[PDB]
């Protein structure tokens, strides 16, 4: 399965997740960094093992939701759509 | 990289 991570913010930026922990966010450390001022430096995790992509806020300042739903801790899939600060995300995953 | 701006 392949995971990239698509800013839905007209840039056509994309993220594609590595195993492990991945950092979303505004700090320079950040796998995919997002300037959004809303976003938290580190913002959330995504952990990939190949199989399940498990989304985590990192107790970040706004939030993160999922499908306009608050969510500590997520199991993505094909089409979610993350939102942190005023960015929103879109989730590609699919079996090869 | 400055605080983050509350919403
Ligand atoms: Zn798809």
């Amino acid at each position: 399965t392949s995971v990239t991570l698509q800013l839905d913010d007209g840039s056509g930026r994309t993220y594609q997740l590595r195993e492990g922990s991945n950092i979303i966010g505004r700090g320079q450390d950040a796998q995919f960094r997002l300037p959004d001022t809303g976003v938290s430096r580190r913002h959330l995790e995504i952990r990939w093992d190949g199989q399940v992509a498990l989304l985590a806020d990192l107790n970040s300042t706004n939030g993160t939701t999922v499908n306009n739903a608050p969510v500590q801790e997520w199991q993505l899939a094909d089409g979610d759509v993350i939102r942190l600060g005023h960015s929103e995300i879109i989730v590609r995953m699919h079996p090869l | 990289t400055a605080p983050t701006e509350k919403i």
